[PDB]
């Protein structure tokens, strides 16, 4: 139970290691 | 036995005093 | 064109009435103890 | 044991008082602007 | 006894929280930042550092 | 290629996002929350728990519930067209079959769910610490609604679905597992009830140092949507709890970080107490007090106080609590003070 | 024994509160 | 040998400290009651 | 076994900057993941169909 | 701030919806009525009647007791007039 | 399963992953690696306390 | 009282040891020049 | 610079130095199989295995 | 760098790094194979959890000897 | 030989193909009716 | 000296002390450190005390046999009922400490000084020129202690039967409070773990969402939370990227994008909810007790069919049954 | 805006709104169930 | 057997405190910049 | 506040370390006897 944690967390850093450390501008939302 | 009639005609009154006055138009 | 307040303030009160039943239900129905 | 309870009473009534002259010495002054 | 207790307390209570909220407003209305900290004149600024 | 054609209309941006997750997300969390509306109306717990259940039997908001099933089931999955109900639906319902229904699919939903944060947060290109926070809520039902019975003879000792049916889920821990007791448990209300308290005192602490913006009262027009300047002093508030707690924030990254932190660890503890509570290894009692109290009959804590709460618990309940035991307690073994 | 290592452990927690309120880092404004 | 070139320093701010000991105290705190049993 | 690992760990450690390890296309470290794999999953069949 | 569906606001207001929804609405509520009034969900769910939940004389459970023969076993628990 | 290991271990040796799954899986990234035995090894977990 | 024996260690070890793990960072982290 | 819990960080692209360290780990999990059986070996009694 | 005899021996089996198939390769292959796996873990599952009963296999301490 | 719970295993087998199916069917359908760019 | 009185008054009042001492101070400060003196004192070598006023002496202190977890103060004893009991209303402090004596010395200061506590956290917010009603967020988890240790002994009758202060002791004032009152069907407790679940839940949103939706200014081996410096005059998150996102999650309209409307919601859900559970024990405190839903539901005949409400009344009858053995000599428990 | 009738929102909309009434029509028959 | 029951902490500080202290310091030294 | 200019940075070298823990290590197997006794 508590690898699955591990698991959630490595996986999300691994395909969100472009916005790790952060983000940045431009303003889009609502509008495809 | 079914005194709902009363609450009905008392329960409407109360929008009703401000609908008539959304008819009139004033005063809100 | 109906006035928004309107639709509110009855289905308002529609809703009161059909919860005001419930509450009924629990002095009578199977919800009861007598 | 009669008397703790003087010496008890004596120093309640002292930050008692300290509080109530506390306060009274215009204490809505006391603040950034407007006073 | 238990009616009336029960529903005094509710009031009595949220009324010593109404004190405080009317209180605390007027206060802060008087001396007048009831609104927001002056951006420009910020009092915190202006005080030493007791870091 | 009809794929990007598919991903084109599900990652289309609409009313309800969809996306790829809502494939799952939708169907199950539908069926979960329907099944258990159906139940909480129409469904008995007659044959499995000798319990009326639902509004058409008489009970009410807090007295419907969906029941979990009998524990002749043992773990049977209990499917429509399984071994027990054999395609029959009035069956399945009578034999508790919604509750692997709503338990199982409900699960499912679950893990659409935090799929739909990651799937969203890609899109829009967030970080997904809002998948990673989620992640509690997730082994919280797992352990307690999956674990824990699954480490018991049945899935009738799970919490059943329902107000009531969850209350005596917690008398029964007590009773049985001196649930309070566990270190694990403490952690778990230390985040909650503290996770509680950094939500209120942060936003009672925001709203009272903000910064003037506009003319009015109600200061809440007052805010620019777009960014720009912070619209609170965290400099004032700083200085403020510095002085009347004596510690205070400073790095709004970092207290934001510590808002996720306490209640996500808190339910992990939690979580961990149960799964050692399926085993049964629980944190029961204290072998020195015990000791003691056997040999010294004058040594009495609120310890020992409580035990004897959780005898009179075991044994008042346990009769219509197990009906699959056929327990019978004659009113002389039944452990009572005096005069009550 | 066990009455010594509780005591001791408040004890412990105590001392951090006090270093902790007087002893922290100071909190220095834009230049940090 | 050649000096890798992989390697950064560790860091622990003061705070991480206070923070850092004021959770394994507190645990310890809980826990030796279940320890000495 | 455990002390030949140590001593293995030791040698692995001190003589990292092997060139199995570097891609000859870009001279820097890089691990060719899906070949490994491969490679590990053969041998692990491989002793899983033994035992 | 917008997407393709028509604002509720418009739709909960054209007197078009009203129209439509003033045979609809009530028509699932007087059939959720006839539903049960008519006693058929009793049978939809295998919910007891109030006079079906014991035996005349008998007051004990009909509790099942295995899970492979329990379709059977309930079969036999609404035989004895439960 | 050893054999369809040995046979599965051959075909990852030889037949290369297809672009788009490693770009999807984020492959030639260790740390994807890590995410999906992590995954495998929760799961073997998970049965052999059930076993 | 009746105790375990190895309670006093547990817990001894189970402050030290992290506690001492944080100190040898802050103070090696603290003396960095610059 | 790195946080306490990135420590290992240091690692996610040195494959030496990352195989040292796997085989480290998997020295003490050897390491501990053999002498968490010279500890049962120690104390188990084989006088009475009914 | 530094070359070795064990090292330059496994040198091939390291270095088609990026290489990659073109557009969705065998993928749709592999959904086959996932998809019979899915199947094959939900037979042996509801086998030990006698939702799939088969006369022959008896999921009980029996059986056995 | 294909027992009563085997031929139910089937049963949910073949109707969770089904759901799958129109599910998709009627997904990649309506998904290739409008997306221009 | 300009004044000294004045002087006094300006350093009272002074902003520039490192711990504001304030006029609500000069009463917190000495009463929270009789109180916490006496509690630590209390918890490590306090006698046993008979509670219950029936001559049967309860040991919560660790110097005789208790740890953290069982250790208490316990409260008075029942014999002493609302009466004041002040070390200088017993003979001895022997009798004191056997009486509960230290309870009350206790809970009193407590509750004084955690008042002006609240009272203080209006006067520093007024002296920095800061809004108010921080203190009234307070309020609420000051009602608590309130309610357990002195509405609810008010309406019960005697002080033995407020909250003890230790851990153990705290569960047995649930589990009996759940006997006589069926606090787990009341309304006000229900509202009370809305808030809690809510404000832990909501406290995670918030947090969860702000920190994932940080600026970059970090590199890829450095803290994000170097990112940020104290005294900014700019925000450190996208809160239109976290709107944008938790504006998908479910559906725009039911997503803050007001930073102001949100914190003031993270406020007001934990703070009312608690307010109501504070309200809670104050009403079964004078035994308006949760929900009797207990032999409700019969049928055609008349026999009793049971429902979950029925299963909760055999576990709260253990507990009535069983609680305080030998304190009761009549059938029922009015008291 | 020339603003369509069926969509994805009046679908899950109807999931809802359609079931909960016939249930609120069942609930309110209940009310007048007796022994 | 029948040792000192206070034996093993006594030995188990004896080495840890001390040695805590030099790694302490070895450590905070080694990070020194130039 | 000033910062006092009487301080100065502490060292310990590798050795030292080395040096130290021998003389801890061996004093601890020197004196366990008598502290099991
Ligand atoms: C995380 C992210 C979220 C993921 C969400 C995924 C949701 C999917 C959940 C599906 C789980 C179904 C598990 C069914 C189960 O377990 O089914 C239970 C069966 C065992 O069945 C039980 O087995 C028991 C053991 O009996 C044994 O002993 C008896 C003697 O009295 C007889 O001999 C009997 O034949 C023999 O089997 C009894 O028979 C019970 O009546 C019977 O229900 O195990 C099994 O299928 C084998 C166990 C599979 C391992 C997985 C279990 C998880 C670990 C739980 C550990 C508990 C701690
Ligand atoms: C994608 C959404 C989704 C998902 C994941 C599930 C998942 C589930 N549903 Mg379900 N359901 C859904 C939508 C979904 N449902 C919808 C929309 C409805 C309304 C119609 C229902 C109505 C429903 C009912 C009424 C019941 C379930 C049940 C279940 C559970 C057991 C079902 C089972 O055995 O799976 C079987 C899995 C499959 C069939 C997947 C097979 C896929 C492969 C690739 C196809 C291969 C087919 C091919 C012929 C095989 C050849 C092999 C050869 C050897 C023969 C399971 C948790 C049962 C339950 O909860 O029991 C307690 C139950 O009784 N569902
Ligand atoms: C499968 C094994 C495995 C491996 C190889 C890694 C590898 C990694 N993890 Mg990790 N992780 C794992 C499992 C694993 N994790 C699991 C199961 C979880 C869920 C609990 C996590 C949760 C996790 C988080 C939350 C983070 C990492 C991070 C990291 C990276 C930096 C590690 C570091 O410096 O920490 C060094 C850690 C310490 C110096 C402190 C460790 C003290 C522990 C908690 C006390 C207990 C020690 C004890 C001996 C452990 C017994 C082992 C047990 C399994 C038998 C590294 C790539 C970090 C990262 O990505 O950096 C950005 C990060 O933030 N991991
Ligand atoms: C020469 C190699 C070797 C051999 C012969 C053994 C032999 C043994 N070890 Mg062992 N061990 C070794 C190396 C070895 N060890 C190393 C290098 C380590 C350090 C990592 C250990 C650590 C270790 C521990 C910690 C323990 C043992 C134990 C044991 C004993 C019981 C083994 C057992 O039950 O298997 C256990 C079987 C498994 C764990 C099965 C693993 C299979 C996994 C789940 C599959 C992996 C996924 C796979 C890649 C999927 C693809 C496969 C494909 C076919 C589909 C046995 C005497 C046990 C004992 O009694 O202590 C003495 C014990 O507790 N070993
Ligand atoms: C598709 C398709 C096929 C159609 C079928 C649709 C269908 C049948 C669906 C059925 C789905 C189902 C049964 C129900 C799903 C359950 C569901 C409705 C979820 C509950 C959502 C709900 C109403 C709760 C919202 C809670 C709420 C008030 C928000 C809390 C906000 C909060 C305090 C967060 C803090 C916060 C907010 C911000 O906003 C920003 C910005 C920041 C910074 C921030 O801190
Ligand atoms: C479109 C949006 C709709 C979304 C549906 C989402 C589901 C909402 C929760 C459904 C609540 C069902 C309540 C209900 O049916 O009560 C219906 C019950 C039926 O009432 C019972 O009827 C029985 C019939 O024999 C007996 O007469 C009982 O005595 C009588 O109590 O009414 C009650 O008495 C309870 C009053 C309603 C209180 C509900 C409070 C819910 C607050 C929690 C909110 C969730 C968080
Ligand atoms: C009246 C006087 C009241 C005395 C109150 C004593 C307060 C205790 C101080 C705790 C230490 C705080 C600390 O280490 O963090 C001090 C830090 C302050 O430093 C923070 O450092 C961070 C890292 O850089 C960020 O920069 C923050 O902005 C910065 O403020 O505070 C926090 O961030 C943590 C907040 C939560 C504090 C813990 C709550 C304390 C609960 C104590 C319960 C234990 C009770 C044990 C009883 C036995
Ligand atoms: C998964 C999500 C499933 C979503 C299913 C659809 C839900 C339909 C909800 C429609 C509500 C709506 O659009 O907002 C109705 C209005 C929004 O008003 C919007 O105004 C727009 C102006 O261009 C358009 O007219 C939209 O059509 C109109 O809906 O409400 C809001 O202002 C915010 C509502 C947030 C509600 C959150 C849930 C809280 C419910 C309170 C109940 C407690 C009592
Ligand atoms: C009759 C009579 C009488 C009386 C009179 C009076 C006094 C009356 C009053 C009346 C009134 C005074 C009424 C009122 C009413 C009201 C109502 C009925 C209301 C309702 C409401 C609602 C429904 C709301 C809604 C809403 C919602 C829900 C949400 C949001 C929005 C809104 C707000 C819209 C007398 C004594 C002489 C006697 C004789 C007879
Ligand atoms: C089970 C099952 C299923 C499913 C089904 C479904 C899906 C259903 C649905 C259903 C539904 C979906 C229902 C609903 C219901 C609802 C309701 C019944 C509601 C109510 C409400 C109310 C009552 C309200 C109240 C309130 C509140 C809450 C708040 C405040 C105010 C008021 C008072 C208003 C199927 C067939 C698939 C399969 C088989 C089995
Ligand atoms: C070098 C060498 C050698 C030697 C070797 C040796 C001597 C080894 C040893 C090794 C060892 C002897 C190891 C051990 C290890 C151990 C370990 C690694 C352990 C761990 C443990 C743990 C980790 C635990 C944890 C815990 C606790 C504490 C409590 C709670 C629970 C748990 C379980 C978590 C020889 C001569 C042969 C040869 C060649 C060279
Ligand atoms: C994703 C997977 C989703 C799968 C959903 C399957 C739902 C349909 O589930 C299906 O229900 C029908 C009745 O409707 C059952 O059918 C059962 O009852 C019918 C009569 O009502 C009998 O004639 C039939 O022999 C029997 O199997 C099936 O055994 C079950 O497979
Ligand atoms: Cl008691
Ligand atoms: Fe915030």
């Amino acid at each position: 139970l508590l690898f699955f944690f591990g698991h959630i967390w490595h996986g999300a850093r691994t395909l969100f290691r472009d916005v790790f450390s952060g983000i940045d501008p431009e303003l889009s939302p609502e509008q495809v | 036995i079914a005194q709902l009639t009363m609450i009905a005609m008392i329960g409407i009154a109360g929008p009703m005093i401000i609908f008539l006055l959304a008819v009139r138009r004033g005063n809100l | 064109r109906i006035p928004l307040w309107i639709v509110a303030t009855v289905a308002g009160m529609g809703v009161i009435v059909i919860v005001g039943l419930f509450f009924y239900g629990a002095y009578a129905g199977l919800g009861s103890s007598l | 044991m009669e008397t703790l309870k003087i010496t008890v009473y004596i120093v309640v009534t002292f930050f008692v008082l300290l509080f109530v002259f506390g306060f009274l010495s215009g204490d809505p002054a006391r603040n950034p602007k407007r006073k | 006894r238990s009616w009336l207790a029960t529903s005094h307390f509710v009031l009595a209570f949220f009324f010593l929280v109404g004190h405080l909220w009317h209180a605390g407003r007027a206060r802060a209305a008087a001396a007048g930042f009831e609104k927001g900290i002056d951006r420009e004149s910020e009092p915190v600024l202006s005080m030493p550092s007791l870091d | 290629g009809w794929f990007d054609i598919l991903d084109d209309w599900l990652k289309r941006d609409r009313f309800v996002f969809v996306g790829w997750s809502g494939i799952l997300l939708f169907p199950c969390a539908y069926l979960a929350l329907g099944g258990w509306l159906t139940g909480t109306t129409f469904v008995t717990s007659w044959y499995t728990h000798g319990l009326a259940s639902s509004y058409l039997e008489g009970c009410n908001f807090l007295t419907v519930a969906v029941s979990t099933p009998a524990n002749s089931m043992g773990h049977s999955l209990l499917l429509l067209w399984g071994p027990e109900a054999q395609g029959d639906f009035t069956r399945w319902c009578q034999l508790g079959g919604l509750w692997t229904f709503i338990a199982l699919h409900g699960a499912f939903g679950l893990i659409g769910f935090m799929l739909r944060q990651f799937e969203i947060a890609r899109l829009v290109g967030v970080r997904p610490y809002n998948a990673i926070a989620f992640s509690a809520p997730i082994a919280v039902f797992v352990s307690v609604f999956l674990i824990y019975p699954l480490g018991q003879s049945s899935w009738f000792f799970a919490p059943s679905f329902g107000v009531a049916a969850i209350f005596r889920f917690l008398l029964f821990f007590q009773g049985f597992h001196n649930w309070t007791l566990n270190p694990f448990h403490m952690m778990g209300v230390a985040g909650v009830l503290g996770g509680a308290l950094l939500c209120a005192i942060h936003g009672a602490t925001v709203e009272n140092t903000l910064f003037q913006d506009g003319e009015g009262a109600s200061t809440f027009r007052a805010f620019n949507p777009t960014q720009a300047e912070e619209t609170y002093s965290m400099v004032t508030a700083n200085r403020f709890w510095s002085q009347i707690f004596g510690i205070a924030f400073s790095n709004k990254r970092w207290l934001h970080f510590f808002m996720l932190f306490v209640p996500v660890t808190g339910l992990w503890m939690s979580a961990i107490g149960v799964v050692g509570l399926a085993l049964n290894l629980r944190s029961y009692d204290f072998i020195s007090q015990e000791i003691r109290a056997a040999e010294d009959p004058e040594f009495e804590t609120f310890y020992t106080k409580n035990l004897l709460l959780n005898e009179g618990i075991r044994a008042w309940m346990a009769p219509q609590d197990q009906p699959h035991e056929n327990f019978v307690f004659p009113e002389e073994v039944l452990p009572r003070g005096n005069a009550l | 024994m066990e009455t010594i290592t509780y005591v001791f452990i408040f004890a412990c927690i105590i001392a951090l509160f006090f270093f902790a309120i007087f002893f922290r880092e100071p909190p220095r404004i834009t230049k940090k | 040998m050649e000096p890798n070139p992989n390697r950064q320093p560790v860091e622990l701010n003061r705070t991480s400290l206070y923070l850092g000991l004021l959770l394994i105290l507190v645990l310890a705190l809980l826990f030796s009651s279940y320890f000495f049993n | 076994l455990s002390g030949l690992l140590f001593l293995a760990a030791c040698w692995h450690w001190v003589y990292w900057d092997l060139e199995l390890f570097r891609d000859p296309r870009t001279g820097e470290p890089a691990l060719d993941l899906p070949k490994m794999f491969g490679i590990h999953l053969f041998l692990a069949g491989l002793l899983c169909f033994g035992f | 701030g917008t997407t393709g569906e028509r604002p509720f606001s418009d739709i909960i207001t054209s007197v078009r919806y009203w129209v439509i929804h003033s045979i609809t609405i009530p028509a699932l509520f007087i059939a959720g009525w006839l539903f049960v009034s008519t006693g058929l969900a009793y049978d939809v769910f295998g919910t007891p009647r109030p006079d079906s939940y014991y035996a005349q004389e008998q007051r004990s459970i009909p509790l099942v007791t295995d899970r492979f023969e329990a379709k059977q076993q309930v079969e036999t628990f609404l035989e004895q007039l439960k | 399963a050893g054999i369809v290991g040995i046979i599965a271990g051959l075909f990852h040796i030889l037949v290369r992953p297809p672009q788009r799954l490693y770009k999807a899986l984020r492959m030639g990234n260790i740390e994807t690696v890590l995410s999906s035995s992590i995954a495998a090894v929760f799961f073997a977990a998970f049965v052999v306390a059930g076993t | 009282m009746e105790v375990n024996q190895l309670g006093l260690i547990a817990t001894a070890l189970f402050v030290l040891v992290p506690s001492v793990f944080l100190i040898i960072l802050y103070v090696q982290t603290e003396s960095q020049q610059k | 610079g790195l946080p306490w819990y990135r420590v290992h960080t240091v690692l996610i692209n040195d494959p030496g130095r990352l195989i040292a360290a796997h085989l480290m780990h998997t020295a003490l999990v050897a390491g501990w199989a053999g002498s968490m059986a010279l500890y049962e070996l120690a104390t188990f009694d084989p006088s009475d295995p009914v | 760098a530094r070359r070795t005899w064990l090292g330059d021996i496994l040198r091939p089996l390291n270095s088609e790094y990026g290489k990659v198939a073109p557009g969705w390769g065998t993928t749709p292959l592999m959904a086959v194979f996932m998809g019979l796996f899915l199947v094959f873990l939900l037979i042996i599952l509801e086998i030990y959890n006698s939702t799939l009963i088969l006369d022959g296999v008896n999921v009980s301490w029996k059986a056995l000897g | 030989t294909i027992t009563p719970s085997l031929k139910g295993f089937f049963i949910g087998l073949l109707s969770g193909a089904v759901v799958l199916g129109l599910t998709f069917a009627v997904l990649i359908a309506i998904s290739q009716i409008d997306k221009v760019q | 000296s300009a004044n000294l009185w004045e002087r006094f008054c300006n350093w009272v009042t002074s902003t520039d002390n490192r711990l504001y001492v304030g006029w609500f101070g000069v009463i917190m400060i000495p009463t929270l450190l009789a109180a916490t003196i006496c509690f630590v004192i209390a918890f490590i070598a306090a006698p046993p005390v008979d509670i219950d006023g029936i001559r049967e002496p309860v040991s919560g202190s660790l110097l005789y046999g208790n740890n953290i977890i069982t250790g208490a103060v316990v409260p008075s004893s029942n014999a002493i009922g609302l009466h004041f009991y002040p070390i200088w209303e017993a003979a001895s402090l022997d009798e004191w400490l056997y009486n509960g004596g230290p309870y009350q010395l206790i809970i009193f200061h407590f509750l004084l000084g955690a008042s002006c506590y609240m009272g203080r956290q209006w006067e520093l917010s007024y002296r920095l020129g800061m809004r108010p009603w921080i203190c009234v967020a307070y309020s609420a988890p000051l009602a608590s202690a309130f309610a357990v240790f002195l509405i609810y002994p008010i309406g019960q009758g005697s002080f033995s039967d407020g909250m003890p202060l230790g851990i153990s002791g705290t569960f047995n004032f649930m589990i009996v409070f759940q006997a006589e009152h069926n606090i787990l069907m009341h309304p006000f407790h229900q509202l009370g773990v809305a808030g809690v679940f809510g404000g832990a839940l909501f406290c995670a949103m918030h947090g969860s969402l702000v920190t994932s939706s940080l600026i970059r200014e970090t590199t890829e081996t450095e803290s994000a939370n170097y990112g940020y410096k104290f005294g900014q005059e700019e925000e450190t998150y996208n809160i239109v990227a976290a709107h944008g996102y938790f504006g998908r999650l479910i559906f725009q309209y039911a997503s803050f994008n007001n930073s102001r409307s949100l914190h003031f919601f993270l406020a007001a859900w934990p703070v009312v909810g608690v307010w109501f559970t504070a309200l809670g024990i104050s009403t079964m405190a004078f035994n308006l007790n949760g929900f009797n839903f207990n032999h409700s539901v019969i049928d055609a005949k008349g026999n009793v069919i049971n429902t979950w409400a029925d299963i909760i009344n055999r576990a709260n009858l253990g507990m009535e049954v069983m609680h305080e053995r030998n304190a009761h000599n009549f059938p029922l428990d009015l008291a | 805006v020339s603003y369509p009738i069926f969509t994805v929102r009046w679908v899950a909309v109807h999931t809802l709104a359609v079931p909960t009434i016939f249930f609120l029509g069942a609930i309110a028959a209940m009310q007048f169930i007796q022994r």
